[PDB]
């Protein structure tokens, strides 16, 4: 079979920096016969069906924006466009069609910031569904744009990830940057006895990972 | 552009289709009532010039069709439809043209009828190993099977029946081979008109440099190679002309229709006019070599 | 123009035994063969198979051979395609696509507009909301922020809203990730800490595929 794979699979352009996203495949995928070089660059935005760009790794669909431009031979390929705006922020795969039909990794465009100023914010479970027989401990952080970012839980000083469940915010329209949710949940009879549930986040922002510590 | 009138119909093809059945009927009977049985076993006596002649063709033939389409840039229909219809085997024209050149007539059937029936098995042999890359999928159950068959039985019924009345009453032979002649006469014509009647437009399909091309070597390639390889082996005169001109000819009917039924009709609107045309170049060279021997035995 | 249409989105239990239809009548239906891409949420595009209307030509993936089927209806002009063989991972949108077949598939022309397929065991309950109020000897500062999380929800169509909060102004809402068969979301704003006693502030969960609409204001320690 054929396999392929994106390089960058994350990019950050403001206004004007052209991309360059390129997918090198496994073998070569050029026709000998006919020179057609099989291949299909597409689009995903967020929410919608894929929209074709490219095919025969050279030529574009018609309607498309000119900006879109993609050159490629043999194993080789390159898409990149001449001036990014608001709506070419998707997610793209290059399909391949010379053997069988497969999908690369994709690779997702996102709007570049300055820096980052996350907050943390750290809320325990609350009494009623403690009677429920149940209790969950809810940490998030908030403006935030670089992805990568950990958090960690200390309880009595010791290091749990038991039971973790994060979720991710979709990086609204109003500003580039986004928030993280974490929650731990746990049955009764365990709760009060640890106490503590300190919670620490590290992100590349600030050298000294930022701790918030809970009591009673 | 699109298929000329509404092929759907069919209004008059019919009658095409049987002209060509009875035609084929009476240029078989006329064959049969050529030929005599004991050369026939002769030759199977010693096979060995046929089957070299004929595991030759078939090795060859598929193998041009391949490197014609590697060459010439065809797109994936096409160059299926070169594969298919070159690696084809032996049709009546073959033996017509036999007739043409007088040559070592019932070789010339043995060798067409072995090749039909052989190529029943190959076919899906030769079409799943030669077309890798063009139409991924097996295709060895869209090959015609009964076509196949019926077109054996069309071939050796007649043949039979003219060398069973040759061989028990030969006095009656040229008198009802006459009758044929004439009604021959009486059909051609019948052909050429109800070709117009599907006419169509047949310079659209027509794409000069690659098809032109493909069409002037493929019947000639078949042509040129059997003869020099019958002369390498030691072949007779009338064997080598014979084996030369049945190689080089080949069968249109059965790489029509599987071209028919793994495509739809849109995605090989002109292709339906490949056929015909490979048919009216092949004659177009056929009589012309047959010109050319006439001149080589008149010095 | 040429448009394709899918039936939409759909629950299962486990018991497999699923139908999607593709219907396309924008040209004509024999000349393009259909192909079937799954995509699960958030791991990118995958192929499934392609199906010829034509010859009723059907190739699949190697790792769908066992569960995919395909069929097509000419007198409909659509596509149906058939698992038999679900589990808990089997949620995912697919959709179907459009493409020229002269002796390969060229390429996705034309997409439909894609059916979601979940596969659960159901059971759907009303939620229960939760509130978050800090005051366990904190200091807060200028910004305090507050939430309120949802426990219990099965089907995805819920809304959480602040009619009393900042409204669109700085509110975010957290997607909910499938756990434990009840999967949970959350909604978090931030108002200013000086104004916050003065205004009070309610959170209300919206949830139509059921008969709920509680709300409730939170109150701090």
């Amino acid at each position: 079979d054929i396999v392929m794979t994106q390089s960058p699979s994350s990019l950050a352009v403001s206004a004007g920096e052209k991309v360059t996203m390129s997918c090198k495949s496994s073998q070569s995928l050029f026709n000998s016969r006919t020179r057609r070089n099989y291949l299909a660059w597409y689009q995903q935005k967020p929410g919608q069906s894929p929209k074709l760009l490219i095919y025969w790794a050279s030529t574009r669909e018609s309607g498309v924006p000119d900006r879109f431009t993609g050159s490629g031979s043999g194993t080789d390929f390159t898409l990149t466009i001449s001036s990014v705006q608001a709506e070419d922020l998707a997610v793209y795969y290059c399909k391949q069609s010379y053997y069988l039909l497969t999908f690369g990794a994709g690779t997702k465009l996102e709007l570049k910031r300055a820096d980052a100023a996350p907050t943390v914010s750290i809320f325990p479970p609350s009494s009623e569904q403690l009677t429920s027989g149940g209790a969950s401990v809810v940490c998030f952080l908030n403006n935030f744009y670089p992805k990568d970012i950990n958090v960690k839980w200390k309880i009595d000083g010791s290091e749990r990830q038991n039971g973790v469940l994060n979720s991710w915010t979709d990086q609204d329209s109003k500003d580039s940057t986004y928030s993280m949710s974490s929650t731990l949940t746990l049955t009764k009879d365990e709760y009060e006895r640890h106490n503590s549930y300190t919670c620490e986040a590290t992100h590349k922002t600030s050298t000294s990972p930022i701790v918030k510590s809970f009591n009673r | 552009f699109s298929l000329p009138h509404n092929f759907g119909k069919r209004p008059t093809d019919r009658a095409l289709s049987v002209i060509l059945v009875i035609m084929l009927l009476t240029i078989m009977l006329s064959l049969g009532c050529t030929m005599e049985f004991s050369k026939i076993k002769a030759h199977f006596w010693r096979p060995k010039g046929l089957a070299v002649a004929l595991v030759a063709q078939f090795g060859i033939m598929p193998l041009t069709a391949f490197g014609l389409g590697k060459f010439f840039q065809l797109n994936n229909v096409e160059a299926l439809a070169i594969l298919i219809c070159g690696c084809s085997p032996g049709g009546n024209l073959s033996n017509v043209f036999a007739l043409a050149i007088k040559g070592d007539m019932n070789l010339s059937i043995v060798m067409t009828t072995c090749s039909t029936f052989f190529a029943l098995g190959m076919m899906p042999l030769l079409l799943y190993l030669y077309s890798r890359g063009i139409y991924d999928g097996s295709l060895k159950d869209k090959v015609p099977y009964g076509g196949i068959m019926i077109s054996l039985i069309l071939i050796l019924i007649p043949c039979t029946i003219g060398i069973i009345l040759k061989s028990k009453r030969p006095q009656y032979v040229r008198y009802v081979t006459k009758g044929g002649i004439i009604l021959l006469l009486l059909c051609s014509v019948a052909v050429v008109v109800l070709s117009a009647i599907n006419v169509g437009k047949s310079i659209l399909f027509v794409m000069t440099p690659h098809l032109l091309a493909t069409s002037s070597l493929m019947p000639f390639i078949g042509f040129l190679l059997g003869y020099l390889l019958s002369a390498l082996f030691c072949l007779n005169g009338r064997c080598k002309r014979t084996v030369s001109m049945e190689t080089g000819c080949a069968n249109i009917q059965l790489c029509s229709t599987i071209l028919n039924v793994t495509f739809p009709p849109e995605v090989i609107g002109p292709l339906f006019f490949f056929p015909l045309l490979y048919m009216i170049f092949q004659v177009g060279e056929g009589l012309l070599l047959v010109a050319i021997f006439r001149c080589y035995e008149k010095f | 123009e040429v448009q394709l249409q899918q039936s939409g989105p759909e629950l299962v239990k486990p018991g497999a035994s699923v139908k999607m239809s593709c219907k396309a009548s924008g040209y004509t239906f024999t000349s393009y063969i259909i192909h079937w891409v799954k995509q699960k949420p958030g791991q990118g595009l995958e192929w499934i198979g392609y199906i010829n209307p034509y010859n009723d030509g059907t190739k699949y993936n190697e790792k769908f051979k066992g569960k995919g089927t395909l069929t097509s209806d000419k007198s409909s002009s659509t596509a149906y395609m058939e698992l038999s063989s679900l589990t808990s991972e089997d949620s995912a949108v697919y959709y179907c696509a459009r493409s020229y077949y002269d002796g390969i598939p060229h390429y996705f022309d034309y997409w439909g507009q894609g059916t979601t397929l979940t596969v659960s065991s159901a059971k759907t309950t009303p939620p229960s909301v939760y509130p978050l109020a800090p005051g366990c000897g904190d200091t807060t500062g200028s910004s305090v922020t507050l939430g309120c999380l949802v426990k219990g929800y099965f089907p995805e169509s819920v809304t959480v809203t602040w009619n009393s909060g900042s409204l669109s102004s700085s509110v975010h809402t957290f997607p909910a990730l499938l756990q434990s068969g009840l999967y949970t979301m959350s909604s978090s704003v931030t108002v200013p800490s000086s104004t916050w006693p003065s205004q009070t502030v309610t959170c209300s969960v919206a949830h139509p595929a059921s008969s709920t609409t509680v709300d409730k204001k939170l109150e701090p320690s």
